[PDB]
């Protein structure tokens, strides 16, 4: 029993075991549940990946209990705070699902349940004038783990810095370290032109991503499958997602030095289910 | 091996109602517990156990 | 496959036309898939060329130093204790093969590890030494951890183990895919406890990445030798090459020094750029 | 095959019946094969995982250290006699593959045996020696047994021998199944004698648990070559490898420290549990 | 000649030994001779290892000479003593074919032979009132071996101490070590939470068992096979089996502080055989 | 509750009763129309030696009076 291939030559496998061998675009309108959304000037949409959010299939479900899928009571939109956009902003960051945690039925299923997943849909909205002129890269990140700001002790950034709920945290252009030993602050520190995380921002298009040119466009969508290396998992734990904003070409107004405008998110979860229901968790926020 | 990743859960026992019994009768009682493996349970990995030790051969 | 070679060059004359290919917009997210027969005269080539040594089974089909560990054997007229080496599996330890691998943010592999060993003699004393052999045993989670050097844990009736003779051929052996989620996970954003109100502050706390997931035993080393009246000591070179790999979800590759097992970087170290003039060649 | 993977779970939606399957009878002397989908509403899952590592033959595939023989070969300059080793064939001079065995009554195997050898000198005195020699025979019960290191009895017409040589791969023999009984028999509740009131009491004692069964011959090791001026002394781990095994009569496993061949146990070593309150997790 | 696998893969034997190659229920009724027993409130009945006890087989056959067949001679009921169960039991055993040892003819046929096999059927009997409550555990284990009470030699327990008869022996709580160096007692030391032999009483539930709840069951019933390395033995040497019984829930009645009740046995041969006839042994028993 | 020789006898409206009870309070609280079925079970056991009945009645719309 030999396998003869071309460079012809032959290999025989001697042992047991595999590991032995040798090897109209800008016009846009979303419904989800009781919640609408449209946009009249958009650059289409991006769905990450070419993957479409979809329920746990049979052949690949870990737990056995029956599922619990709220659908529109939790898949609808939900709007968080609005930031604001001047010339000397940084950038903003959030995670995913830590952001719509006090969101309706979908945070009371989140902290009643063992096991949760879903996807999302992103809805960044900023508008402005015709005589403006700025640009934004919207980035959604798997795994967007940032550093600390300690240089004495690493991965030491406490639970509560590292969730800070639907208002979210921001970049810095310095990193300045923390020096306080007897009360350490326990917090990231991360810096944009490294993207927080010790890579050079410039390659931060490898993720998924849009760029809302205040000339061209005032909105940006993208769509998020469930990613993750489980097929379900602990949604109080673990952050799936992290969306990074940040000021690609800084904001400018005719004349005036301090212009000045909004930016709104809105995020839908999709084709949610959980696992492992319980008493409600009751964490340590503050 | 106890793991916070890896947790289980927490399993306990309750009185729904209380105990009842007539007149000459013992009034404490004892119960006893079992555990074992349904049929689609497995293990992986062979190791070696903490359970058995020695110090001097033979 | 992998071989195949890539398209053919055709040729192009002059246009005239309406349709604009060179302008686009990037603000949508995606990149203009141009060829050169869209902006200039071009003649027909027959392409040889292939791109059968950038796929991901070849940029990772060499062995890689992970670690190097540290025995001796001392000598019979002291009071030293033997010394035997402890490791805990980890491809971190090292910057090559730990940046070529968060490329990606999970992989699965099988592996195949080759050990190399040498020796050495630490006193001018002419004394010699008959030729040693090496115990190589791998502890998984759980199992007992040797505490001498000549403890009942290194009978190995279920750790598997490797007899080592100096001077021979380096060891070696594979490894499956080992991992009790569906891959790998070079990175986990998130804690293994979530705090509680009602408990005390101190009994929520964890580390900011770490999970249970990357948890795969030691490796211990020791001399079975019985010591000499002269000290011996001896290196071990761990090398990893992965096999049968698969990728998911490329990122930016690291551009500052590491620092520690996480994403943290140090003050001094946030300027990997030079000096260049914007309009000098 | 232990290969096949393990049963679906199936989808069941809310019961309201007269049939309990939950309650039952533990008098009787079975265990109730409930499954999740009795008491709880449960989704459909194919199956993957599978019970291939937990066979017999997996259980006991690997080495275990057995005994460790000392030999060694005295400086010419001396008086003492040269000594070789004898060791009884036996797997109850370690701990951890007793204990793998005994969770069972009876059991028939091939042996696989694998020796280890390392050598030292004993003094710092600069002398050298050249590359030694090693015999390793077996002597069946009723042979002749060495009683010096260079007597007839080395001679090996008809006992089976090794002739190792130092510095080369560990020696290797298998073994087949080879015993009187149609099966290894772990545990003896009886005598090998019974005494008669006629005779007198010392003619009919014997040991309780010990019979014949369970005797093997010695294997005997030697150091061929003749001393030099310096000493060199070597020692040999015996590894014992079960294969094509089957078991019967399973046991509970030893909870307490083993003391001597038998189920004998020591006082002072009788408190294997440790301490935790009735309603604490 | 070469074999393929899958994993394919090649595997060729070198060497001629294989050895060298890699690798309703509460009702019943026993019928045995001219004895009988009934019985209203049984837990069933049990089987060890799903065998039934049989004669050995022409293919199985050791000795060569015409083997001794009493059958219903010997193959009945015989009850032994009756012990009493109080509040400061530990618990009771014998061994088989130990206990048998002076009973009909089964004793004459067992002394005058050289070798001899035989199953079992073992029937407990103990009741008490609707207003008393215990647990027994009744366990057959297969070479049932006991530990001494020596720590300064091991296995030296006398003939005559490890062979009571039909009396049998007890546990206890608590391990006394023998310290007469002059005058050793050679008698085992059994402790009921070690079973005897080192191992938690917890898992004695491997070996065949049953249990006699005061509220649901008065009896229990254990079939026992024949089982050994051999097809047949010598059984004034060697004991096959050993029966234990343990309180697993100690016995209490109503409010008296010393309640009792009776336990009695009764063991019944089957399928009993014997080789090599001659003058008949005679041990010292004391 | 607790049953002695100068009980009276108990009463619950649902889906009253139900309000603080995981995600159906949630669900019941957020939402502006809902309906819904139930199961019913009432548990009680004594000796051979006691003596009594209970009747337990399911009234749709149970109106009571008042105290004034
Ligand atoms: C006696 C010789 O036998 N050796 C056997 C053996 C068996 C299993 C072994 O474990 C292999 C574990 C590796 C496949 C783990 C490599 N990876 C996977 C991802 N990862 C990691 C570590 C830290 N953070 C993130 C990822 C790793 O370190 C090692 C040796
Ligand atoms: C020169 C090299 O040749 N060696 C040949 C050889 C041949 C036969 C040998 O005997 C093997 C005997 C073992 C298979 C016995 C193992 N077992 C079986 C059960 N048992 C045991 C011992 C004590 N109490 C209960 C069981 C054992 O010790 C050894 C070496
Ligand atoms: N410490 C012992 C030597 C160590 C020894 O003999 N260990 C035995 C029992 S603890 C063993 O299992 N050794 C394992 C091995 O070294 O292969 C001595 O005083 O010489
Ligand atoms: N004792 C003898 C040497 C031993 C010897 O020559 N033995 C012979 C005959 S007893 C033998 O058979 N040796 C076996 C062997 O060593 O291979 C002497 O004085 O040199």
């Amino acid at each position: 029993g030999a396998q003869v291939s071309s460079q012809n030559y032959t290999t025989i496998n001697y042992y047991r075991d595999s590991a032995s061998n040798a090897a109209s675009d800008r016009v846009l309108q979303l419904t989800l549940g009781n919640s609408t959304i449209t946009a009249q000037e958009a650059a289409n949409s991006v769905v990450a990946y070419g993957r479409w959010p979809e329920y746990l299939r049979d052949s690949e479900a870990n737990p056995v209990d029956q599922p619990t899928e709220p659908e529109v009571a939790a898949c609808r939109f939900y709007t968080l705070d609005t930031v604001s956009w001047t010339k000397e902003s940084r950038g903003w960051w959030w995670k995913l699902p830590d952001a719509l945690r006090d969101m309706g039925l979908f945070g009371q299923n989140m902290y009643y349940h063992y096991l949760g997943r879903s996807g999302y849909t992103v809805h960044v909205q900023c508008n402005a004038s015709k005589f403006h002129q700025g640009a934004l890269g919207v980035f959604a990140v798997p795994e967007m783990c940032l550093a600390g700001d300690s240089n004495t002790t690493t991965m030491h950034t406490s639970y509560q810095n590292a969730n800070p709920g639907e208002k979210g945290g921001t970049f810095t252009g310095t990193f300045t370290p923390d020096n306080n030993q007897t009360s350490p602050a326990r917090r990231f520190c991360p810096v944009d032109y490294l993207l927080g995380n010790g890579t050079l921002l410039g390659n931060a298009f490898v993720f998924p991503h849009q760029i809302i040119n205040l000339r061209t466009n005032n909105c940006a969508t993208l769509v998020l499958p469930y990613v993750n290396s489980l097929s379900i998992d602990s949604m109080v734990k673990h952050n799936n997602w992290g969306i990074a904003i940040l000021p690609l070409a800084p904001l400018n107004f005719a004349s005036e030095s301090s212009p000045e405008i909004p930016i709104t998110l809105t995020i839908a979860p999709m084709c949610c289910e959980f696992n492992g229901l319980r008493n409600i968790t009751l964490p340590r926020l503050q | 091996i106890d793991d916070s990743f890896t947790e289980g859960g927490y399993i306990s026992v309750f009185y729904q109602t209380r105990i009842v019994v007539p007149l000459s009768t013992p009034r404490e009682m004892d119960i006893l517990g079992f555990v074992s493996a349904c049929n689609d349970f497995s293990v992986r990995l062979l190791r070696d156990t903490t359970h058995i030790e020695q110090k001097a051969l033979a | 496959t992998s071989r195949d070679a890539l398209p053919n060059t055709e040729a192009s004359g002059p246009t005239h036309s309406k349709e604009i290919p060179a302008l686009t917009a990037v603000e949508t997210g995606a990149t203009n898939p141009l060829v050169p027969s869209d902006t200039v005269q071009t003649r027909h080539v027959v392409q040889h060329r292939s791109r059968s040594e950038s796929s991901i089974e070849s940029f990772f089909a060499r062995g890689a130093c992970v670690t190097i560990m540290t025995v001796d054997n001392p000598a019979s007229t002291t009071n030293k204790d033997k010394l035997f080496a402890v490791w805990k599996i980890t491809y971190k330890d090292t910057v090559q093969l730990r940046r070529k691998l968060e490329f990606f943010t999970y992989s699965r592999f099988d592996m195949e590890l080759t050990f190399v060993v040498t020796a050495n003699f630490t006193e001018t004393n002419n004394g010699h030494a008959l030729n040693q052999v090496y115990q190589i045993m791998y502890v998984p989670p759980g199992a007992p951890v040797p505490e001498k050097w000549d403890d009942y844990t290194w009978q190995t009736s279920s750790n598997p183990s490797i007899f080592y003779t100096y001077g021979t051929a380096p060891a070696r052996i594979s490894v499956p895919y080992v991992g009790i989620s569906n891959a790998y996970s070079h990175f986990y954003d998130g804690f293994s406890k979530v705090p509680l109100k009602d408990q005390s502050a101190a009994l929520g706390d964890s580390l900011y990445g770490a999970a249970s997931l990357n948890d795969f035993g030691i490796l211990a080393v020791r001399v079975v030798n019985d010591p000499n009246p002269t000290k011996v000591t001896s290196k071990i070179r761990v090398y990893l090459k992965p096999k049968h790999i698969r990728v998911w979800c490329p990122r930016p590759p690291r551009a500052v020094a590491y620092y520690g097992p996480g994403v943290d970087y140090k003050d001094g170290t946030l300027t990997p750029l030079s000096t260049k003039d914007l309009t000098t060649y």
